[PDB]
RNA sequence: AUAGUCUCGUCAACGCUCGAGAGGCAGAGUCUCAAGGAGCCUCCGGGGGCUGUUGCCAUGAUAUAUAUGGAUGAGACAGAAGUGGCCCCGUUGACGAGACUUAGAUUAAGUAGG
RNA sequence: GGUGAAAUUCUUGGAUUUAUUGAAGACUAACUACUGCGAAAGCAUUUGCCAAGGACGUUUUC
């Protein structure tokens, strides 16, 4: 599966979340068992190709909603439940970001943004 | 309504991507049937299908159809009793449907490139961050995507967890993993079991 | 369409392409209707036949 | 059924579009009609699809209009190119009627395909030089019966059987639907007693005593239809003598059956029961006569000269 | 209560207080049979069988606490499905 | 045993419209096509006629496209989808499979016993 | 007016009551609820817009 490989490899430049490019790479393939294809697997062969995510995968969604929940306090600003759950997921995005630092998946000089 | 306007967005989608693979595949296999016609000669299901992935990789229309016809001309593309007769003209007939099968496999294999074509399509006629991935150093441990394909996640996870191969880590670390783990005995021990 | 008939005196068909006649007799299409076997509209035929006697057999 | 066929489908697809409204087991039809040809169609069910091989062949008489392509300088010469192309397929023709301002003539002919319609109007266009091709055809008479003989569409079918199966009314589906018999009326006759109907049911070859009467004209290897007395059609069979030799011999073979269309059981069965098989049977059962039934040494020689086994 | 239902009529007329329904369903239920809403809930019981047999209806009387009038055109009655009979045993015998 | 009848699946031969498709029929959704417009004249704002054997849409079908048809219709999506909605030539002979009989056709007032 | 009985106040200039108009703030009568939602605070007029969830299933670079 060299072609498998390559568009894999293109869709991985092309900015698509490992999930996502599992999923897709199921959805063409018709791969009935998702045993045979996963997000583990798709790693593992992008590792192989030599391509490692910036970011973690959970980091990365848990970053998009702070954004979102962000430009919806930009546009109210007297909610008081979406600034709080703001606090909320960054005091949560804060401790997995220390938890990526110690396994340094995450590299330490990267700090979170609000 | 929300569900409904995505049932319909779905179908309209799925409309538009048959009728995608349909056109190519009919425009196809008339290439097919005309470069059968003008060389004379029998044309191997490999040589198609990698036709098929040129065309594919060309993102031809009418007239990169015709630069693809001339290509065909191409010396390297163009090197590549009556009951009786009626049997004869099935069994034809079922050789260019199992060409019809081996292009229309080639369209699964491009799938996801008719579905990218679909989809610029579908934005060209609407007219209207970010995840990045670093370098990393590659290592094929040994095992080809085929044969890590041909293994269950659980034994490949066990064999070799995601932590001990992270790629922003310590090399000397790596490197002792990676020369714990290439021994030829377990390997081997893995492969007969 | 073009074939056109008159019933005759014994009660056989004339054909001719004519839509009247000498006698001045306004000719018939020898085409029947179109069939289909989803036809939902039996009731309603029956109906109407059976206020003016059409149905055969009544 | 006579059935008038529209002009978008097949004769196949009719009769099978008339199993799904009548239910039926099993339909069928003798003669094809192409999809564009309109006219009579005769429709058989069940029983009556019994009947469908001994219809093949039979005759067929069309209506058909040709369009000229271009006007004609003397008209009563087209009937004589007609009468060219009729006979020695085409057996008999006759134009009905011709227009030459509209370039159209309709005319009636004998016939056995609607496939030889379209190459006579393409015969005349090419005999007269100014080219034609036909622009209608309809069947007027497929095989006995003809437009004229109670012909129904499919829709009187449909209806007929909506009022049966909502109103109980039968009259309707018994004024569209005719007896098989119709098809058998141009068969000459032998009347069969009911003792004997359900041995030749059985597939019996039918005899003197079961014979009451026989149609004069009867020929050698002829085709016969046995009937009851009440009218009903029991088959179609083979003469095996004449008028004469029916009427001369006392024991003999009458017919033998070709195609069977009465029910098995729909008589009593009483063969077995007279005085020649009784007879026959007691000396079986003595030991005068063998198991079979063949001549035996015990046989008494007035019974071999009085009985000759006529198989 | 009912383990299932079934569609058994559509509202008609609401005449004497009183449902009258067209019969959805092909076959004919008992007399007095109970008739539901679809979260099973009993509004009367089967009190008529009328109608020819292409077009079958049947009256509803409703139980007390429910009115006529509360329906509309269009509404849906069930009935659970032992309350049935074929249309053919009422029809005469061959 | 022999022979016949009914309901079937295969082979061979013989004819025909030469027979499973990018097929046809039936059905559902969307779109297009009906001189519904325009200009002249008129008779009493309305009505009639003409340009108008015109224009619009479909068809090269053994084919006059200066033609033939148009709602009692045609075409595109559709070389699609669907068929678990239907249809796709007959005759003769042989073989094989499940069966029913092996039939000479009675009775001018009954059946079963003592 | 209100009270157990009272009492303070308003006025024949019209108190109070009834009908209409204009303005201001507030709320969503019954259904209606210690079994719904929310971390708490608390939450039922119509119509849209925005962001986020609860329980369930498939799972996760876990």
């Amino acid at each position: 599966s060299e072609s498998v490989i390559e568009q894999i490899v293109k869709y991985a430049r092309k900015g698509l979340t490992p999930s996502q490019i599992g999923v897709l790479l199921r959805d063409a393939h018709g791969v009935t068992q998702a045993r045979v294809i996963t997000g583990n697997k798709i790693m593992r062969i992008l590792k192989s190709n030599g391509l490692a995510p910036e970011i973690p995968e959970d980091l990365y969604y848990l970053i998009k909603k702070a954004v979102s929940v962000r430009k919806h306090l930009e546009r109210n600003r007297k909610d008081k439940d979406a600034k709080f759950r703001l606090i909320l997921i960054e005091s949560r995005i804060h401790r997995l970001a220390r938890y990526y630092r110690t396994v340094a998946v995450l590299p330490p000089n990267w700090k979170y943004e609000s | 309504e929300k569900r409904k306007i995505k049932e319909q967005i779905k179908a309209e989608k799925e409309t538009a991507l048959q009728k995608k693979k349909t056109k190519k595949l009919n425009k196809l296999t008339d290439i097919l049937e005309q470069l059968t016609k003008e060389y004379g000669a029998e044309i191997n299901a490999d040589m198609v299908k990698k036709i098929t992935d040129t065309l594919l990789k060309n993102d031809f229309k009418e007239e990169e159809w015709d630069n693809v016809v001339a290509e065909l001309f191409n010396e390297e593309f163009y090197q590549q009793r009556k009951k009786s007769k009626k049997e004869e003209k099935l069994q034809k007939k079922k050789e260019k449907r199992k060409v019809n099968e081996l292009v229309e496999n080639a369209l699964e294999q491009n799938k996801l490139a008719l579905i990218e074509e679909v989809e610029k399509e579908e934005e060209e006629r609407k007219s209207r961050l970010k995840f990045r991935y670093r370098e990393v150093s590659p290592e094929s441990f040994g095992l080809t995507a085929r044969e890590i394909f041909a293994a269950d996640d659980t034994d490949l996870n066990e064999f070799i967890g995601l932590k001990k191969f992270a790629p922003y880590r310590s090399k000397e670390l790596r490197a002792k993993d990676k020369r714990k783990v290439m021994k030829a005995r377990r390997l081997r021990e893995w492969r007969k079991k | 369409m073009h074939l056109m008939y008159t019933l005759g005196p014994d009660g056989k068909r004339i054909y001719t392409l004519k839509k009247v006649t000498e006698s001045g007799e306004i000719t018939k299409s020898a085409h029947p209707a179109r069939f289909s076997p989803d036809d939902k509209y039996s009731r309603q035929r029956v109906t109407l036949k059976k206020r003016f006697g059409l149905v055969p057999g009544q | 059924i006579n059935l008038d066929k529209p002009s978008n489908p097949s004769s196949h697809e009719v009769v099978a579009w008339i199993k799904r409204i009548l239910r039926c087991e099993k339909t069928g039809h003798s003669g094809t009609l192409d999809p564009k040809v309109t006219g009579c169609l005769i429709v058989c069910i069940d029983r009556a699809t019994r009947l469908v091989k001994s219809q093949q062949g039979a005759g067929k008489e069309y209506v058909c209009i040709v369009r000229l392509h271009d006007a004609l300088k003397d008209e009563k010469d087209l009937g004589r190119s007609l009468e060219n192309l009729t006979g020695a397929t085409i057996y008999e023709s006759n134009l009905i009627e011709f227009d030459n301002k509209r370039n159209l003539g309709v005319f009636w002919a004998s016939c056995e395909a609607g496939t030889y319609m379209r190459t006579l109007c393409v015969h005349l266009g090419m005999l007269l030089g100014v080219g034609g091709h036909m622009q209608e055809l309809r069947r007027v008479r497929s095989g006995a019966l003809s437009e004229n003989d109670n012909m129904v569409t499919l829709h009187d079918v449909m209806d007929a059987q909506w009022v049966y199966d909502n109103t109980r009314d039968e009259s309707y589906l018994r004024s569209i639907i005719q007896p098989l018999e119709t098809l058998l009326v141009g068969y000459k006759r032998i009347v069969v007693k009911d003792s004997a109907v359900n041995a030749v049911c059985y597939g019996a070859k039918l005899m003197i005593p079961g014979l009451l009467r026989y149609e004069e004209g009867i020929e050698l290897y002829d085709e016969i239809v046995l009937i009851t007395t009440k009218g009903e059609a029991i088959a179609v069979a083979i003469a095996q003598m004449s008028t004469v030799d029916l009427a001369s011999c006392d024991h003999g073979v009458v017919a033998s059956v070709k195609r069977c269309i009465m029910e098995r059981d729909l008589y009593p069965r009483r063969w077995g029961l007279g005085p020649v098989a009784q007879k026959k049977k007691q000396m079986k059962a003595d030991g005068k006569l063998d198991k079979y039934g063949r001549v035996n040494e015990n046989t008494p020689e007035q019974w071999k000269k009085e009985y000759v086994p006529l198989d | 209560p009912p383990d299932t239902v079934l569609e058994m009529g559509a509202f008609l007329h609401p005449c004497e207080g009183d449902i009258v329904c067209r019969s959805i369903n092909t076959k004919i239920p008992y007399f007095n049979a109970p008739i539901y809403l679809e979260n099973k809930t009993q509004v009367g019981k089967v009190d008529e069988i009328l109608g020819p047999l292409n077009e079958v209806f049947f009256t509803i009387k409703c139980g007390d606490g429910v009115q006529a009038t509360s329906f509309k055109e269009g509404d849906k009655f069930y009935i659970a499905a032992d309350k049935l009979l074929p249309i053919e045993r009422f029809l005469p015998k061959p």
